[PDB]
């Protein structure tokens, strides 16, 4: 049994009435549960048996459905309600989950502002090279950072971090860190950062040369 | 899933000895 | 023949946790008291913990009492050892061993041991960060908006507080979630966007505070 | 009220093992089917494994079947998760959760969850070594006996094979037991003592072989 | 119950008949085992209940005693028999071990040859300084090494390794590595290695300056 | 150590139930 949650991302405003649908690959009766989850926290149980509200959970949440189609409804979104929502089928000793639905605050599309930073001479002197690419104030969240060293595309030598929606302008920011050893950094001239995003009609490259 | 010599009864959601 | 095999060892920082399991070959554990033993660097052995048959009583060494937990799984023949708030002297080779002999009796020695798993506890329970500046470009996108910041590398554990200009600058500041490196240490970046015109007059200092290591660092950031 | 707490999480290299454990507060596990669930960096949840009351049945997800083992300790209220032959895709936050609710029935959801423990698996299961020479002091203990060697640094895992002059030089050689550095990588050195008079003609090379990473390095060792 | 094994190191020759003793703090009946352990391996059971020779174990092993005093005897040492031996008391659900006896091949006292190596330019350029002190062909095993930088004694930033007895001359060799960051290495002039051993009447020091 | 209301019988080598 495979749960198909829909959509992956829902953009809404404060006070809106929104609905998420979970699709089952086969009949499930009413053995469905809905969970809420905030970044870096444990999933909270909201609704079970398709439509039973767990006590303590605010009554603006409700679920309904049977068989293959199920629907979760939040009647009047509050700031507290922006999180991820997970559907789940449970039976016997197993459980299965949907992709999850991230609910975010709606605003206009915003292109990233790309900045590239060369590693400091102090860090280079100690033997390590950290090249930082910043993607500033963009929306929506889905963005791609690609590292190119002398036009050769990089794999598995970088890590990235993403902020939560900005409390002021509801934008996201990304930070990517290409890490290389001093010697391997000396081997190449041009260090580039390639960014793909929805608000960019075509990708944006930013680069510098070693000195 | 269920143990061997058991099947899942969707209507009740429990394993059943078949 | 009668074999045991431990898994779970590695490197642990002091105050940290680590769990060991121990599976077996060619016998059932349910008949025996199971034991954890450790060989320290000095050369000698130390009895660590034990469970009686069907978990009736668990016994611990004084030095590990309160910190370690021993569990057993009779159905799938496994033994566990939870190790919490780890001390440097916990560094040793850990063996699981069974109480038994050729002719089983009321009181038996340890007739069978696993090959052992290495556990090392690092003295450094905490490590302060290094703060490298992310210098802004003095020539990029005209007299508009420029971005600068601080890269905070190689600290343990979480978290770090980053403020700008002694907390006076809040507008347009982004402190990024920490990232766990393959080295086992954390690294975050903090950035701020400011007008390009303010570069040639206003100085920018990021204040990094890492409570765990009692480390406070200020970093002046200026264009190259 | 009802609480769970996980420990055991950390960094593992591919193929390695990690054991997780889950303790509870303010309820008894013997009344519940216990579950392991993980959150992938993608955002969504995967059900990992379950263990039925008094261990009657253990169930695993297809992705972890054959590599993971779930155990329970009803007397001390612990659940364990053994993870073996670990892959990169096993990188996730790990939660234990109980099957239950306000009014316990035949088919319950997961009403209580631990906060989660981070587990991350690095792609590199193997790392080749770096070889630095230990150059002999050309002006010290006269024209009698001089010592020289190789330093083998930062390799994972063990072992490493060292021989001198393609195995021709065997007399006077000592290869030292490897040492585990706090970086998690091993390090050994291999030395040899030779007549001082031979330094100005006889060239000395060490043959460093590391089968795990398929690395073969030869190193010329000569006075400065 | 405390166990006291004696001696710590037993120096002997092939063919010898040697004895290890183990003294319990209080009466212990005959509840005692002896174990053999080869470096990097598991302890093997030899003798239990004071004097019961485990099956498979060679008959040249034998134990005796009762109450507070127990003795292990090896009649006609073999090369294979050079290892560490442990006494264990077992009662109830716990156990307690002795300090251990290491058995080694006896030869004449031999003072170490001491060598100090500077870190290579290649490694220095990468950001790490490794200073190696070699103690060559010495007997007995106990030899204390002390790193000194500008006459300040170092602690907790070095690691050492020791070989097993040599096949030809039955000697030990020791290798100790002092690890420092490039930046810390530049801060000091004189790097010293001080060696104390039974062979030397005075502590021997070898040193070098950075270039 | 032994479980509660048990002592270590050195002769036997086992924890025996005892009262007192």
């Amino acid at each position: 049994v495979v749960m198909t949650q829909s959509p992956s991302t829902l953009s809404a405003s404060v006070g809106d009435t929104i609905t998420i649908t979970c699709r089952a690959s086969q009949s499930i009766e009413t053995w469905l549960a809905w969970y809420q989850q905030k970044p870096g926290k444990a999933p909270k149980l909201l609704i079970y048996k398709a439509s039973t509200l767990k006590t303590g959970v605010p009554s603006r949440f409700s679920g309904s459905g049977s068989g293959t189609e199920f629907t979760l409804t939040i009647s009047g979104l509050q700031f507290d309600d922006f999180a991820t929502y997970h559907c789940q089928h449970y039976a016997g000793y197993s459980a299965t989950f949907g992709q999850g639905t991230r609910v975010e605050i709606k605003r206009t599309v915003a292109a990233p502002s790309v900045f590239i930073f060369p590693p400091s001479d102090e860090q280079l002197k100690s033997g390590t090279a950290s090249v930082v690419c910043l993607l500033n104030n963009f929306y929506p969240r889905e963005a791609k950072v690609q590292w190119k060293v002398d036009n050769a595309l990089q794999s598995g030598n970088s890590q990235e971090s993403v902020t939560e929606q900005d409390s002021k302008d509801s934008t996201y920011s990304l930070s990517s860190t290409l890490t290389l050893s001093k010697a391997d950094y000396e081997k190449h001239k041009v260090y580039a950062c390639e960014v793909t995003h929805q608000g960019l009609s075509s990708p944006v490259t930013k680069s510098f040369n070693r000195g | 899933a269920c143990p061997p010599s058991h099947v899942l009864d969707m209507r009740s959601g429990t394993c059943l000895a078949a | 023949e009668v074999q045991l095999v431990e898994s779970g060892g590695g490197l642990v920082k002091a105050g940290g946790s680590l769990i060991l399991s121990c599976g077996v070959s060619n016998f059932r554990i349910s008949a025996h008291t199971m034991n954890w033993v450790r060989r320290v660097p000095g050369g000698g052995l130390e009895w660590v913990a034990s469970i009686s048959t069907s978990s009736t009583y668990r016994d611990y060494a004084d030095a590990v009492k309160g910190r370690f937990t021993v569990s057993r799984d009779d159905l799938e023949d496994f033994v566990y050892l939870q190790m919490h708030k780890m001390r440097v002297e916990d560094t040793a080779i850990y063996y699981c061993a069974r109480k038994g002999s050729d002719r089983l009796s009321d009181n038996d020695p340890f007739d069978a041991w696993g090959p052992g798993t290495v556990v090392t506890v690092s003295p450094a329970s905490t490590k302060g960060p290094s703060v490298f500046p992310l210098a802004p470009s003095s020539k990029s996108t005209s007299g508009g908006t420029a971005a600068l910041g601080c890269l905070v590398k190689d600290y343990f554990p979480e978290p770090v507080t980053v403020s700008w200009n002694s907390g006076a600058l809040t507008s347009g500041v982004h402190t990024f979630p920490a990232v766990l490196q393959s080295s086992g240490l954390y690294s975050l970046s903090s950035v701020v966007t400011v007008p390009s015109s303010s570069l040639g007059t206003q100085t920018y200092i990021c204040n990094v505070n890492h409570k765990p290591s009692n480390t406070k660092v200020d970093k002046k950031v200026e264009p190259k």
